[PDB]
């Protein structure tokens, strides 16, 4: 039995949404363009200890702002990723706008917030400054699409929430495009610790 | 273990071949992308 979920990937233009979803090579080769909506749906299979899960990831073809996506985009969304760029504070300021736009149409679906491009040393939205809330349907991760850093974590968290199994594991990583940049491991270690503390002090 | 089939297709539901959204039996085109069932 294969379960599938519609996942809406939203966020300001230029934050790396397309670069991120395209890391999953089979999802890219089997992507479907939806002409009526201007959307590419990437069917991303992940292999868990309980069988395969498919996240059908909706990625926009344009540079829409919050509230600028056609209505069909959000219809029957079962989970979401909101993405911003840690080198552009405006894209983070707009995260609450995307979040509000989501909860208006989809109500209580699990959502992951992703700060992308953490491979860039000059980080403007610092790990310690990331706003954490009491929401149990919300989670944050740093990511670097171009290095595959933390690529699987948003999907693993959503899968655990959706399936209701906090011990769900991926038994193998998906085939990903080779990294194009290096994620500095000292920064990664520091970011991860900084986030544990901000996630714990709240 | 497998997956608890509370995510499985219910009676008469169909998956849109254009956008993969799951539709109800009485829908003749996709509620999301409006492509006709084919
Ligand atoms: N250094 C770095 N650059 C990235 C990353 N992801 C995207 N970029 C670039 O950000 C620009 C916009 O990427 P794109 O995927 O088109 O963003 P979208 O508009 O949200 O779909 C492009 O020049 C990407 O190459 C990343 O993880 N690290
Ligand atoms: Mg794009
Ligand atoms: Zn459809």
């Amino acid at each position: 039995p294969q379960v599938q979920f519609k996942l809406v990937l939203v966020g300001d233009g230029g934050t790396g949404k397309t670069t991120f979803v395209k890391r999953h090579l089979t999802g890219e080769s089997e992507k479907k363009y939806v002409a009526t909506l201007g959307v590419e749906v990437h069917p991303l299979v992940f292999h868990t200890n309980r069988g395969p899960i498919k996240f059908n990831v909706w990625d926009t073809a344009g540079q829409e702002k919050f509230g600028g996506l056609r209505d069909g985009y959000y219809i029957q969304a079962q989970c979401a990723i909101i993405m911003f760029d840690v080198t552009s504070r405006v894209t983070y300021k707009n995260v609450p706008n995307w979040h509000r736009d989501l909860v208006r149409v989809c109500e209580n679906i699990p959502i992951v917030l992703c700060g992308n491009k953490v491979d860039i040393k000059d980080r403007k939205v610092k790990a310690k400054s990331i706003v954490f809330h009491r929401k149990k349907n919300l989670q944050y991760y740093d990511i670097s699409a171009k290095s595959n850093y933390n690529f699987e974590k948003p999907f693993l968290w959503l899968a655990r929430k959706l399936i209701g199994d906090p011990n769900l594991e991926f038994v193998a990583m998906p085939a990903l495009a080779p990294p194009e940049v290096v994620m500095d491991p000292a920064l990664a270690a520091q970011y991860e610790h900084d986030l544990e503390v901000a996630q714990t002090t709240a | 273990m497998g997956f608890e089939d509370m995510f499985a297709k219910k009676e008469g539901q169909w998956d849109c071949s254009s956008c993969l959204v799951r539709n109800e039996a009485n829908a003749t085109r996709c509620v999301a992308c409006q492509n006709p069932d084919k």
